[PDB]
């Protein structure tokens, strides 16, 4: 039996700076779906890290050298319609440890906002290793 | 043309990960366990050292050979003296091919019917036409 | 849905879990790059707490992999002193690095699967294989949390559980040792399980009271 494991990213609606250089709380930055698992593939099994290692957050930094940063939560929901999330950095934002959705699972990337400080306009990155752990 | 740098690489804290390799389409020099054929025949399984050598033009890597190890593999050693550090010449060899196929990790060696052991019998034909 | 920008990620490794007989030379696991794009794998080992050790080596540790294409890595021990009266975990993690892609916050995200499976050390002093003693399980409530009882000397990977009818995430249980589940929710106040066996799949229902 092999181990398959997909991902797919869906980029959500555009990011724009409010009045006061913060941008707004709990946007949908994007959607990931992962997929090819086998049935009994667990929540706590799957681990979403970056560079800046926050526990429970992914973070997002400029590209224009001032070291802009806002963060970002990862959430989902199980078959009853209860909050659940994987581990991001290591830890779990919400909920219990589940068995993941038959085939796929999607998760949401919510905003949190800005780490401190008016954010500028610009480009904004992370790269982030999903890592699963199969039964 | 896809171009990799080292962003999501596991360094080493400060250690440093080439990828210049890679971005021309080539593997890195080293070691690679390999299944070695000789005119299409399976002969063996270990670990060879690969090192970069350019052919025609061309980049490629390229096995360091024993002499006992080609004995091993149905080749005439005794034909080829300019085969004979511990890797032979395989350009000694004339109207040969050697390529590392590297996603199979198959090393193939081509070579002319009279440079090898004969092998009575008999999926193959009584004699051949040579070179 | 093509209003939204979409990119897509995938490492497939040809086993679910590696057997490995302890001092045997090495053995051989297929990795495959499903993409339309070609990637770096990188494969590194892990003891069982996912940390750095190097007993095992596999090569090669860093190739580059072409779009729909398929290479295998070679897992071989490198010593270390093993316990010869139950298996050893540690595991092969598989990553696939992807190449290079006044109001306005343009969000950029990259993203590398990293595919991570058992290396299961099986002393060749051990008879038998966990299916043979996958019923041996015992159960009881302790803390508000479930604990399984495992007096073989293979990590029972459970692969299905249920108790009282209601699911719980799977987890291994280790050799000639225990694991505590936590109770969430409404599962609290019979367990039922299956394996997964050597070759990944799910093995037979076994069902047992809780004791104590």
């Amino acid at each position: 039996e092999p181990a398959r494991i997909t991902l797919t990213y869906k980029e959500g609606a555009p990011i724009t700076i409010m009045d006061n250089g913060n941008i707004d709380t709990e946007l949908l930055v994007g959607t990931l779906t992962l997929g090819g698992y086998k049935t009994g593939t667990t929540s706590t099994s799957v681990n979403f890290t970056d560079a800046a290692g926050d526990p429970m957050y992914l973070t997002f930094t400029s590209q224009d050298g001032n070291n802009h940063q806002f963060t970002t939560k990862v959430i989902g929901k199980d078959s009853r319609d209860f909050d659940i999330s994987p581990k991001v950095n290591g830890e779990n934002l919400v909920g219990d440890d589940v068995v993941l959705a038959t085939g796929s699972q999607d998760f949401f990337v919510r905003s949190i906002g800005s780490k401190g400080g008016k954010l500028a306009a610009g480009k904004y990155t992370d790269a982030v290793t999903v890592t699963v752990s199969n039964q | 043309a896809y171009t990799f740098d080292s962003t999501m690489l596991d360094t080493n804290s400060g250690e440093s990960i080439d990828v210049s390799l890679f971005n021309q389409g080539l593997q890195l020099p080293g070691n690679y366990f390999v299944n070695v054929f000789v005119n299409g025949r399976k002969v063996d399984s270990g670990n060879i050292d690969f090192r970069l050598e350019k052919h025609n033009g061309k980049e490629l890597l390229w096995p360091c050979l024993s002499s006992l190890q080609l004995t091993k593999y149905g080749i005439d050693i005794d034909k080829y003296p300019d085969l004979i550090e511990q890797c032979v010449d395989l350009l000694a060899i004339p109207h040969s091919d050697v390529q590392f196929y590297f996603n199979q990790q198959k090393l193939s060696l081509i070579v002319p019917p009279q440079a090898l052991l004969p092998r009575f019998d008999g999926i193959m034909p009584m004699q051949l036409w040579d070179d | 849905d093509i209003k939204f920008a979409s990119k897509e990620y995938g490492v497939t490794i040809g086993e679910s879990r590696i057997i490995y007989p302890l001092d045997a030379a090495g053995v051989m696991v297929s990795v495959k790059n499903t993409q339309d794009y070609p990637v770096l794998i990188q494969s590194r080992i892990y003891d069982e707490n996912k940390e750095k050790e190097d007993p095992f080596v596999v090569t090669p540790p860093l190739f580059r992999l072409d779009a729909k294409q398929q290479n295998s890595l070679r897992i071989a021990q490198a010593g270390g002193v093993f316990p010869r009266d139950k298996e050893s975990l540690k595991w092969l993690c598989v990553k696939g690095i992807p190449p290079k892609d006044d109001k306005d916050v343009g969000v950029f995200v990259q993203f590398a699967i990293n595919n991570c499976i058992k290396l299961l050390v099986r002393p060749n002093e051990l008879k038998g294989t966990p299916i043979q003693f996958a019923e041996n399980l015992s159960w009881k409530v302790d803390g508000g949390k479930l604990i399984a009882e495992n007096p073989s000397p293979f990590y029972m990977n459970i692969g299905e559980l249920t108790f009282g009818g209601k699911s719980i995430p799977s987890h291994y249980i280790p050799p000639k040792s225990t694991w505590a589940f936590d109770l969430p929710k409404g599962l609290a106040g019979n367990v039922s399980w299956r394996i997964i066996n050597d070759q990944g799949g799910l093995d037979r229902l076994y069902s047992k009271n809780v004791t104590l």
